[PDB]
RNA sequence: GGGGUGACCUCGGAGUACAAAAAACCCUCCGAGUGAUUUUAAUCUAGACAAACCAGUCAAAAUAACCAUAACAUCACUUA
RNA sequence: GAUAGCUGGUUGUCCGAGAAAGAAUUUUAGUUCAACCUUAAAAAUACCCCAAAAACCCUAAAUUCCAAUGUAUUUUUAAG
């Protein structure tokens, strides 16, 4: 027939990122006892120094994927105190725009009750939130 | 029956003596990250990365690219302790820092990002989806040039494909244009291969735009050694990867057995593998560029499956695997009475003999 | 409780005086065990009683050749105390295909290959 | 477990006390 | 579906633009079902899909209701992707 | 006498599957009164502290190490009070999947 | 449980085991949960639902009904519009 | 020893399964036997008498 | 450790039963035959623990309402 | 021919294989299950089992699950 009909219908998709796009994969249900619970598929770090701040956006297995530190030339020299709410707004903002650039979306973020009421962190969740990456991972197809 | 530790105890350091005297922290913080730091070291009894995929802890990646530019560190510091002191010298700043009204350069942000650390960002990203390890198997290269790639949806629609991006085939009909910073005595190519999507072969990928011997950033003038072709996933599998690789090279290619044709609607003959084609022009190229995005099926799939290729759109399915059930006993106990159900072969009464 | 015994490895460490003792070579160790049980099963665990099934030593006072593994030797070790053992000799080598009618073994742990020629 | 090396991992009360001449 | 004469030229084209997903190359509309074990029953289902297809077809009441379970993820990358599409560059 | 009550049958409080055992989705993997194994990726906890594998696939067990949940002000405290080169390390036990997520077969060459 | 009757001298069956268990053709017999009607206030939810469920036996118990009834009940039944209908038969046992 | 339990893995694993394959057979075989026109003709034999 | 008398007859915790489970004594000590409060805590169904039987234990996904991120009712050694 | 959980007796040969107790009971002089065992049939993994693994204040003999290896036994089905 056509040389170009064959299908193998047994096809492998290779690409890692196949399934956590098509909300499919595996999530990592669990622990419950320890914390933060570990079911997800990108989760949200916001690491607080006394100097600089970052935010990464690391994996399940332990691979940041996407990170915006103070550290960073391009922050230090456009923005003064690393460590004000400022800060923590221009940190987010850029880590929205770089993750928007890389193609992901969905992340999870579990503060602490006394972090989640601070004023820094409420802004730098707004400045995700109207950049374009929404929290609340969507829920596992058949889970 | 006691047995001797093989290493180190965790917690056998500090002193059980006098702890009233011993610092300690009172954070929940403090603690969270002390333990995360602690679980990262390399353990010596069964830990959970060992047993869930660690990737073989450490790995000897070969590295195929361009040497870093060498910069002065001092004057660098110097220059920027500079800027520094001259950007906290001012006073407004601290005033807007204290009302909370500041913005920041997001332009410039990006810019300087992509010129001093986006490669390394770049690499872990492949890293993360994938590239080098269906591109080279062993080896990882660093994007010291950048690409910016964009395609062209009408008269002032431009779509940028970023590293990682989702770009549709309706998008990605038309042969995109490329953009990055090279001098007029270089000699560049470009390729553009799809990761997935290849029916037949699994461990080989297609080949949508490969054009050699750009001189400087002109890849117009270029010959193209084949033409550019839309992305063509499968209805069922979806999101594929496409992967435009940037080589750099001293001398002129000539390459007649990896010459394609001007129609080139063959799969048989768009099959390709990255590994041999740079086993094959190592002396030469080296990878300097990177940009890869996702893609996956629409309406504009049909088209390029039906008219282009000449065809039938293959649909597949996210079929899942059927549900474990134990050896059906002759005498279940205690088990409901939906437990026949669980063996049934089909919901129809079948009558044998009557 | 009575139960089974951990004998420690440090028994098993043959002494340089030992080798010279029982006559066995230093270098190269022996490759075939000639087992025959002396005791009886009676008044003995369950366990040896289904090692001794297993190893084949039903039949007492007959003797029977065994690997060199520490598979083996295992089950060796557990019922150490019932069984005599042997290192298998060959003066002659292997028997061939053709000597297997004519074979015979020695009391003193040999196996000639040429028995009572005519 | 008594018999395994990594035996008594999991030990902090003798790192906590939670019970002038 | 071109040459189904017994439907009107609105349905067909609502049709083709409805179930173009199930459509072979050819023209020729596809209904499949594979539930019963019997034959009849099978028919029966295909042609009662196929009253329910000229049915959503010829009402022209039907607002197109959309679930939003399954869309929501779709609407927030589809405006994400619209975030860097808005990109105002002359080219070609 | 004076002692009553004394008498209990025994509630099999114990280990069910070791580590290596193919274990299915929903077999409880071990039982307990107290707190003894933690669970881990794919190992679901009930209300009565037993522990059950989510996942078909391997079943095993890791030292590892303990952050306990910020609202469990006993935990809080313990951990504000350890000193500065303490940290817990509790038995987790965890399912290693070994059947894929799914596959894609052709349905139809449309 | 009579197995020689006085008038007929045929084999009896008791009636409890009739009214309170059903068998199916397929040898297995049918039961209600003892304690699905006794104090449903203090229960909890999923042992009211373990309690409403039906359950079936073991072997001991299967030959002990086959033993106390008779003959009559063992006959295969197609009753209109019979629920069990379905269940009257096994499928896939490969014992 | 003569080996090791590194060197001994898996080295005789072929005869193990013969054996136990023959056994199954072995077992499988079991089914009562044949019964042929002799075993039943034989019979008036017994009445055999001298004319 | 013959009966009579005394004591007990059911359920749970700890030791006896040092480390998977279980294991008796008219062996030694705790207890229970419920209170207080509000988040009034459902259906259906994978797959498992325990068990002679009867009984007791869980529980992934799917359903309607509450955040559109929990529902295992909590506490009293929580075990009875 | 009342009834007996109670006592006593119970008639030819040989061969094969062959069990000392966990749970209920006006129950411990017995009954009904379980676990063993017998008779026939199905199958295939069965015992020994190194690593590695099974808790928190100190805690022995050893335990439980598992390769390979040595042997062929084990698990269900129908009667018991
Ligand atoms: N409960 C039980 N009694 C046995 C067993 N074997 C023999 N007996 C009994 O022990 C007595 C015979 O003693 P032996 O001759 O075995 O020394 C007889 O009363 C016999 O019924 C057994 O395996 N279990
Ligand atoms: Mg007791
Ligand atoms: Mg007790
Ligand atoms: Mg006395
Ligand atoms: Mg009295
Ligand atoms: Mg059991
Ligand atoms: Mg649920
Ligand atoms: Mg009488
Ligand atoms: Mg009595
Ligand atoms: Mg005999
Ligand atoms: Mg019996
Ligand atoms: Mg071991
Ligand atoms: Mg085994």
């Amino acid at each position: 027939p056509v040389e170009n009909e064959a299908v193998a219908p047994e096809f492998t998709n290779r690409n890692p990122r196949n399934l956590e796009l098509l909300a499919v994969a595996r999530k990592e249900r669990g622990w419950g006892t320890v914390w933060p619970s570990r079911e997800f598929w990108h989760r949200l770090r916001v690491i607080r120094t006394q100097h600089h701040i970052e935010a990464l956006v690391e994996h399940r297995n332990g691979q940041v994927v996407v990170s915006a530190s103070t550290r960073e030339w391009a922050i230090k020299k456009h923005l003064y105190s690393t460590r004000n709410v400022v800060a923590c707004e221009s940190v987010g903002r850029v880590l929205a725009e770089r993750c928007l650039e890389a193609g992901i979306n969905f992340m999870v973020y579990h503060p602490t009750p006394w972090e989640a009421a601070s004023d820094s962190i409420k802004r730098l969740q707004h400045a995700m939130t109207e950049g374009g990456v929404v929290l609340r991972e969507p829920r596992r197809i058949y889970e | 029956r006691r047995a001797a530790p093989l290493g180190p105890m965790p917690n056998e350091d500090i002193d059980v003596s006098d702890l009233e005297r011993l610092k300690k922290y009172r954070s929940f913080d403090r603690y969270r990250r002390r333990a995360e730091q602690e679980a990262r070291k390399p353990h010596w009894w069964r830990t959970y990365r060992e047993h869930f995929g660690e990737e073989s802890g450490p790995k000897d990646r070969v590295d195929i690219g361009l040497p870093p530019p060498k910069v002065s560190r001092t004057q660098q510091l110097l220059e920027r302790k500079q800027a520094l002191r001259e950007l906290r010298a001012n006073v407004e700043e601290e005033r807007a820092a204290r009302l909370q009204t500041a913005r920041i350069p997001l332009e410039a942000v990006r810019a300087e990002w992509e010129r001093t650390c986006g490669p390394y960002h770049k690499q872990r990203l492949a890293e993360y989806c994938g590239l080098y390890r269906d591109l080279f198997h062993g080896a990882t290269f660093v994007p010291r040039v950048p690409l910016h790639v964009a395609y062209a949806v009408g008269e002032d629609d431009l779509m940028p494909v970023y590293h990682g991006n989702e770009v549709t085939p309706t998008e990605a009909a038309q042969a995109p244009e490329v953009t990055y910073e090279a001098d007029e005595g270089s000699l560049w190519t470009l390729l553009l291969t799809n990761l997935d999507g290849h029916l037949l072969e699994p461990d080989a990928e297609y080949v949508h735009w490969l054009v050699t011997n750009i001189p400087g950033n002109r890849v117009t003038e270029g010959q193209e050694t084949c033409p550019y072709l839309p992305p063509f996933p499968a209805r069922g599998s979806g999101f594929h990867r496409f992967a435009f690789l940037l080589f750099k090279q001293d001398k002129r290619i000539d390459f007649s057995g990896d010459t394609r044709p001007s129609p080139c609607y063959q799969l048989a003959q768009r099959t390709f593998h990255t590994f041999d084609f740079y086993k094959k022009h190592q002396d030469a190229m080296t990878p300097a560029g990177l940009a890869f995005f996702q893609c996956r099926w629409d309406d504009s799939v049909t088209r390029v499956f039906h008219q282009l290729l000449d065809m039938r759109e293959p649909v597949f399915e996210f079929v899942r695997p059927p549900p474990y059930h134990p050896k059906q006993k002759r005498f279940p106990h205690r088990q409901p009475l939906r437990y026949l159900d669980r063996y049934r072969d089909s919901h129809e009464p079948t009558y044998g003999i009557y | 409780k009575f139960t089974r015994s951990r004998i420690p490895d440090k028994v098993f460490q043959p002494s340089p005086e030992d080798h010279e003792k029982y006559g066995g070579d230093p270098q190269y160790p022996h490759k075939l065990h000639i087992v025959t049980r002396i005791k009886s099963t009676k008044r003995r665990p369950y366990w040896e009683k289904d090692i001794i099934k297993m190893l084949g030593l039903e039949k007492a006072h007959t003797p029977q050749v065994h690997k060199n593994i520490p598979s083996v030797n295992a089950k060796l070790k557990v019922v150490k105390h019932l069984i005599r053992i042997k290192p298998l000799k060959l003066p002659q080598g292997l028997p061939t295909e053709e000597d297997m009618a004519n074979t015979c073994l020695k009391s003193n742990g040999e196996l000639v290959v040429r028995w009572l020629l005519n | 477990y008594r018999s395994k090396p990594t035996h008594g991992i999991g030990r902090y009360k003798h790192l906590v006390k939670a019970q002038v001449r | 579906l071109a040459s189904a004469d017994w439907i009107a030229e609105p349905v067909r084209l609502k049709l083709a633009v409805k179930h173009k997903n199930r459509i072979n190359r050819s023209g020729e509309l596809i209904l499949t079902s594979e539930c019963s074990r019997y034959q009849f029953r099978n028919l029966a289902d295909c042609l009662q899909k196929l009253r329910d297809m000229i049915a959503e077809a010829s009402q022209p009441a039907k607002e197109p209701s959309r679930e939003d379970a399954e869309l929501r993820r779709s609407r927030i990358e589809n405006m994400n992707r619209e975030r860097l599409r808005k990109k105002r560059i002359s080219s070609a | 006498s004076k002692n009553l009550g004394g008498k209990s049958p025994g509630k099999r409080f114990g280990i069910k599957k070791m580590e290596g055992h193919y274990v299915h989705a929903g077999n409880i993997l071990a039982t307990q009164r107290h707190f003894r194994w933690h669970p881990g990726a794919h190992v679901g906890l009930g209300k009565n502290k037993c522990l059950y594998a989510l996942e078909e696939g391997v079943v095993r067990y890791t030292k590892e190490v303990y952050v306990p949940n910020p609202s469990n002000s006993e935990a809080v405290d313990l951990v504000t009070r350890l000193p500065q080169g303490a940290v817990l390390y509790k038995t987790f036990v965890h399912v290693v999947p070994a059947k894929p997520e799914g596959t894609f077969k052709l349905v139809a060459m449309l | 449980v009579t197995y020689f009757s006085s008038r007929k001298g045929k084999r009896k069956t008791v009636k409890a085991v009739i009214y309170r268990f059903l068998r199916l053709h397929s040898g297995l017999w049918l039961r209600r949960k003892a304690g699905y009607k006794k104090k449903l206030w203090k229960k909890t939810a999923a042992r009211k639902r373990r309690l409403r469920e039906f359950v079936f036996c073991n072997k001991t118990q299967s030959k002990l009904l086959d033993k106390m009834t008779t003959s009559f009940w063992k006959r295969r039944n197609w009753y209109a519009d019979d629920p069990y209908q379905k269940y009257q038969d096994r499928t896939n046992l490969k014992v | 020893p003569f080996l090791t339990a590194e060197q001994e893995r898996g080295h005789a694993a072929v005869r193990r399964a013969a054996a136990f394959q023959a056994l199954k057979a072995a077992q499988a075989a079991r089914f009562p036997a044949h019964r042929r026109l002799e075993e039943q003709l034989g019979h008036l034999l017994v009445t055999r008498k001298w004319s």
